[PDB]
RNA sequence: ACAGGUUUGGUCCUGGCCUUUCUAUUAAUUCUUAAUAAAAUUACACAUGCAAGUAUCCGCGCCCCGGUGAGAAUGCCCUCCAGAUCUUAAAGAUCAAAAGGAGCAGGUAUCAAGCACACCUAUAACGGUAGCUCAUAACGCCUUGCUCAACCACACCCCCACGGGAAACAGCAGUGAUAAAAAUUAAGCCAUGAACGAAAGUUUGACUAAGUUAUAUUAAUUAGAGUUGGUAAAUCUCG
């Protein structure tokens, strides 16, 4: 895209690439950030780059942002229990905020890998269906089997009307 | 490009197609070229081609005659570049024009 | 869709290119169509004998029994199939077709030697 | 049928040079974009139609799996995939014959294609398992027993049979059922 | 352990839009949505009524809504849980001091 | 004793024997190309990148498991003669369950003979190949493995390709696997082409089949002609590990051993053509006194 | 789009229109045979024959398949499950009504306001507040099946069927009228699926195998149609 001042962040590639996934407890996330100060600087970047990464990967988590309410910048987190997490981001680097969040409510790499494997096991090689869900379809295809008459017309013997006209006579 | 000897190229043209502006444009552009040697020289670093077919193998193309810098270069999570909406639209599978993927005769 | 009733049923859906039948073993609702919706696919069956002279049957025994354990019903040809494999005891009607066929073959031997005479 | 010959001929070497076949050939068509697949066949019976393909305008060319020097120039050198007819300009018939040709060519290895490094099928191969290793054959097998008592035909009590006839009396079809044991026939 | 609400709303935060009813707060929620053409995130808003014992919500409040286990009315599925920022009086979660905007009213020391 | 391919000695010696050639390891492939990616690097970054390369190349280089042959498995699970009279062609019952190791799958058959037989090995494999299609494998055996096609592919010096074909198509414990691998080794031996498979992951199979065929000839000759002493060293070392008790082994070991003494004593005690070794083992030696 | 033709005496620039690619009906001109897929103008009216039976009573089945796209901006997606049925040593399983909501969802703002569309009392059906929706498109109007291993909706019409018009093929074949739109008043339950059966088994216009049709691919036995100023392959003589 052309318009926008960091257009690379309106990509799909930039969206998939951001990594934080949230635990199942997180529901709401509240970013309170500040416009004017040097000590705000990191937080801002986080909103401007990382917030749109985060959200994409967690489409069900409300992410809200307030400006200039509180004189010092922070994150809040509202979990399922009624647990309220409070993450102070001040002189932090943008990267530091990201990784800190990942630490606190993340998902272990193993967790993700497990889950994706548990979904990948759902589509089984051996079934037969429409090209959408399966690979192979009619078993026209597989080598040793019979060729399906569209491609390779069948023996006079195996036709219905051959059997019919033979059983009649 | 057959007269230059360029055998592989993708080129799309936008706006007015008038012949003269086109050839002038093309020639300005292909003389606008920055060579690997020149890139190397201005940045004083090695330039390294990563082929996909050859895997991770880090082929060197160019070396900075004179002093090779001892300085690594900034890796931004966020590069700032002009991005053409057409390339990015291509990237995500959003070019659906029936004319595009056509078979055409040889070069 | 929403139905009045019916049971979970394991059976043979027929995909085929016509004169070349083939089947997909399927865990379905009784009240859905033959080739329509199902819960889960289980196996396949290929009636027509291949290059090697074999009739291929794939079955997921783990899942098949997961559903019978949930009380799915078997169609009679799925039971012929499960019979042969030995996952299930041979089906009574198989044996009866055996006896019938043997008796007719003996009667036809006697017809053969009564026509020869 | 001998392939190699015409590709090394002085006639060929004169005509085509070291450029591929089809190089100079050009397919005439209605506009800027040619129809997405070329003509069905350029030969029907004794008649050669219009401006013929590279392959069929020259009859001395033979499409086989044998001549690699002919089939080579219809495959992309770097990509190792064949060209669709329009790239080249061959007719559909000769193009299907060319695909099928390159296939048997690669099946006899007369040609190169890319062969990837594949790992072994299995990770841990243990021949030990009971599916692989012959089991302890059934106690029912050792005796020569039918696997269940009901595989065996048992002639029923005369009581049950006559009461059975007594049930169905008007509709009964009664013919002896001992199951002759050996199958084969004329 | 069964107390549930079939609604995905389970916990939200929104501004307090209006007080016009008895012991019921009109609260606007705003979530980010990815506009697929542009690939950008915009603020989509949605209003939720909520229930209040104290009738404690001034307009403009940043409020935490909790899903209610059994819905009161067609239009009330929530209960105000906590006031996150009462308007015009905001006490910094970090330092626990009274503040306006960028400035502390009573500083450390 | 217990020597085998997967022993650490045999492994580290066969990795060192094989060698890292980043040009032959990573080579242009015929797949549809993409435009090349470029980046500017430091000396440091290029070194780290180089090591990264070498690390990844090792994984490419990992040896295909060698194994002994499998015996035919014939066992009948049941017999009912009553079914036999059905006179229907063979039925093949496969289990497809996603959790199972493919040697732990159950593959069964009922013939027209009214018996329940387990699947043969080839049969079993082509079954799993049907329902668990894996790339490169034909479900019916590919023509190219006929002797004619074999010789044709050898002529073209493609041997890496053939050995890469069997890895995918057959199974490492199969009959055909062994027939083709071993016959192919015979070819590189009679043609002296050994340096082909050098940087290949196939090298381990070269070394083994030969140590166990006890013809080390061409590989030693070649190694000394290629100016590689250390490889011939570790190779004789290997013949000593896979032949601990023999005249050559215990004698040329316990007497004394190093490059000159062990390579020349195993050049005298392996007589296939000891005249070849002794010739070349002179030449390299001479070519040292001129270079030093 | 790899683009091409076309504004002017001419040149750029802006800017429509058209060509060139692929699919589908229908028509005209031609047409040899197979095989395979597909078959369709019409919620207009319907002659006749059939499309549910099973079974020792009772029971169970009897728009389930099958047909259609008339209706409705319908709905996709996601929560949560009453009920029905199946299995069974009481808890599993399959459908899943109602009710909901993160988000996505036809055109039109010359449709801009709608007109009670809210809440509070748990007192136990009365009282109390004065609200709710809406320019991030309420409320209208217009057109419409669909996001398709399927899902939604209808079943002569009056959204709904008590009652009223009135006597219903939008099951299979067929037929009038209508429309640019044309398949057999065909044979079998032999396979599958379904309903009943304790069972052999019985029924099934589902389906199976056919029949008709250049409608599309494939193979050959089949040669014809269109073009020939330019874009755009290709021309001589007459009138
Ligand atoms: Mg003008
Ligand atoms: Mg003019
Ligand atoms: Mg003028
Ligand atoms: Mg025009
Ligand atoms: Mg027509
Ligand atoms: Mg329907
Ligand atoms: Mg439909
Ligand atoms: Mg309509
Ligand atoms: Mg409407
Ligand atoms: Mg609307
Ligand atoms: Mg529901
Ligand atoms: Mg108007
Ligand atoms: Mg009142
Ligand atoms: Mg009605
Ligand atoms: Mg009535
Ligand atoms: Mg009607
Ligand atoms: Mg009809
Ligand atoms: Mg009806
Ligand atoms: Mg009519
Ligand atoms: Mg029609
Ligand atoms: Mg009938
Ligand atoms: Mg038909
Ligand atoms: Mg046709
Ligand atoms: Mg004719
Ligand atoms: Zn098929
Ligand atoms: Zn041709």
């Amino acid at each position: 895209p052309m318009k926008g001042r960091f257009p690379i962040r309106r990509t799909l590639q930039y969206l998939g690439q951001g990594d934080v996934v949230f635990k199942d407890s997180v529901k709401v996330m509240t970013v309170n950030y500040n416009t004017h100060g040097e000590l705000g600087e990191g937080a801002r970047k986080f909103v401007f780059f990382n917030i749109p990464q985060i959200q994409y990967k967690n489409p069900w988590v409300q992410i809200t942002m307030f400006k200039n309410m509180t004189p010092s910048p922070f994150l809040r987190f509202y979990l399922d229990s009624g647990e309220q997490v409070l993450v102070d981001v001040e002189s932090k680097s943008n990267k530091e905020i990201v990784e800190h969040i990942r630490k606190i409510l993340g998902k272990n790499e193993e967790t993700l890998e497990k889950e994706e494997q548990e979904k990948k096991q759902l589509s089984h090689p051996a079934h037969f269906g429409p090209r959408k869900y399966c690979l192979r379809e009619c078993m026209c295809e597989v080598e040793g089997q019979v060729p399906c008459p569209g491609l390779v017309p069948l023996p006079k013997e195996m036709t219905g009307k051959y059997k019919a006209a033979l059983k009649a006579t | 490009c057959r007269l230059i000897g360029i055998k592989d190229l993708y080129a799309k043209v936008s706006g007015s197609v008038n012949m003269l502006n086109l050839t002038r444009g093309l020639f300005l552009g292909l003389s606008r070229q920055e060579t690997h040697q020149q890139l190397a020289d201005k940045k004083s670093l090695h330039v390294v081609e990563f082929r996909e077919e050859c895997g991770p193998l880090p082929i060197v193309v160019a070396s900075p005659q004179g002093a090779l810098r001892k300085d690594p270069e900034p890796e931004d999570e966020v590069p700032d570049i002009t991005l053409d909406w057409e390339d990015v639209k291509a990237a995500q599978g959003m070019k659906r024009s029936v004319w595009s993927g056509l078979k055409r005769a040889a070069t | 869709r929403a139905y009045r009733g019916g049971h979970l049923t394991i059976r043979l859906a027929l995909g085929g290119c016509t004169n070349r039948p083939f089947y997909r073993i399927v865990a379905a609702h009784s009240k859905c169509p033959r080739d329509g919706r199902f819960v889960e696919q289980l196996g396949s069956y290929d009636p027509l004998p291949n290059s090697h002279g074999e009739k291929l049957v794939a079955l997921n025994f783990d899942r098949i029994r997961h559903w019978i354990g949930c009380g799915a019903h078997l169609s009679k040809p799925v039971e012929k199939l499960l019979g042969l494999s030995g996952f299930y005891p041979l089906h009574p009607m198989m044996i009866t077709n055996a006896e019938r066929l043997r008796r007719k073959r003996a009667r036809e031997v006697l017809l053969a030697s009564q026509k020869t005479d | 049928d001998e392939p190699w010959k015409y590709l090394d001929s002085e006639e060929y070497q004169n005509r085509y040079g070291s450029r591929p076949v089809w190089a100079d050939y050009r397919r005439n068509h209605k506009g800027g974009i040619p129809p997405q697949r070329t003509r069905k066949m350029c030969i029907r019976g004794n008649k050669v139609a219009g401006n013929p393909c590279p392959i069929c305008r020259d009859q001395k060319l033979h499409v086989d799996f044998r001549n690699v020097k002919l089939l080579e120039q219809f495959v992309c050198a770097h990509t190792g995939i064949i060209f669709h007819a329009p790239y080249t300009g061959v007719c559909m018939k000769q193009h299907k014959k060319l695909t099928q040709a390159i296939q048997k060519a690669r099946d006899h290895g007369l040609l190169r294609y890319h062969i990837p490094q594949v790992e072994p099928r299995d990770l841990d191969f243990s021949t030990t398992h009971g599916a692989v290793s012959s089991t302890p054959p059934a106690p029912t097998l050792v005796s020569g027993d039918p696997w269940y008592p009901w595989y065996s035909w048992k002639q029923p009590p005369e009581r049950e049979l006559s009461r059975l006839r007594r049930l169905y009396q008007g509709r009964l079809r009664e013919e002896s059922g001992p199951p002759p044991e050996l199958m084969p026939e004329v | 352990s069964i107390a549930r609400s079939s609604v995905h709303a389970k916990w939200v935060v929104g501004k307090v839009i209006g007080t016009a009813m008895q012991k019921t707060a009109k609260v606007r929620v705003t979530r980010l949505v990815l506009d697929p053409y542009l690939l950008k995130y915009f603020n989509k808003r949605k209003t939720y009524f909520a229930h209040d014992a104290l009738q404690q919500c001034t307009v403009g409040d940043i409020v935490l809504l909790k899903a209610l286990p059994v819905p009161r009315t067609k239009h009330v599925k929530h209960e105000l849980a906590e006031i996150i920022f009462k308007v015009g009086q905001v006490i910094d979660p970090v330092t626990g001091k009274p503040c306006a905007g960028t400035t502390y009213l009573e500083s450390p020391i | 004793r217990k020597p085998t391919f997967m022993d650490e000695e045999v492994q580290n010696i066969l990795i060192k024997m094989t060698g890292l050639d980043l040009q032959k390891i990573f080579k242009p492939a015929l797949q549809e190309l993409k435009p090349p990616t470029y980046k500017l690097m430091t000396q440091a970054q290029l070194e780290e990148a180089t090591k990264q390369a070498v690390e990844a190349a090792k994984v490419r280089l990992k040896m295909p498991p060698v194994l002994e042959e499998r015996a035919p498995i014939n066992d009948v699970l049941a017999e009912d003669k009553i079914l036999e009279g059905t006179e229907t062609a063979k039925y093949v019952f496969t289990d497809i369950s996603y959790s199972i190791p493919h040697r732990e799958r159950f593959i069964v058959v009922r013939e027209p003979s009214g018996t329940l037989r387990k699947a043969s090995w080839e049969e079993r494999d082509r079954m799993i190949q049907v329902y668990f299609p894996r790339e490169g494998r034909r479900i019916l055996t590919p023509v190219i493995f006929k002797e004619e096609n074999l010789q044709t592919m050898y002529s073209q010096d493609q041997h890496v390709d053939v050995l890469n074909l069997c890895v995918a198509q057959f199974e490492p414990d199969s009959a055909e696997y062994i027939k083709i691998h071993h016959h192919t080794y015979e070819d590189i031996d009679k043609c002296g082409k050994y340096d082909l498979l050098r940087s290949t992951r196939h090298f381990g199979g070269m070394a083994w089949y030969f140590v166990n065929k006890k013809k080390i000839d061409g590989l030693l000759i070649d190694q000394i002609q290629r100016d590689l002493v250390s490889d011939a060293t570790s190779l004789v070392h290997l013949y000593h590990i896979l032949h601990p008790x023999x005249x050559x082994x215990x004698x040329x070991x316990x007497x004394x051993x190093x490059x000159x003494x062990x390579x020349x004593x195993x050049x005298x005690x392996x007589x296939x053509x000891x005249x070849x070794x002794x010739x070349x083992x002179x030449x390299x030696x001479x070519x040292x006194x001129x270079x030093x």
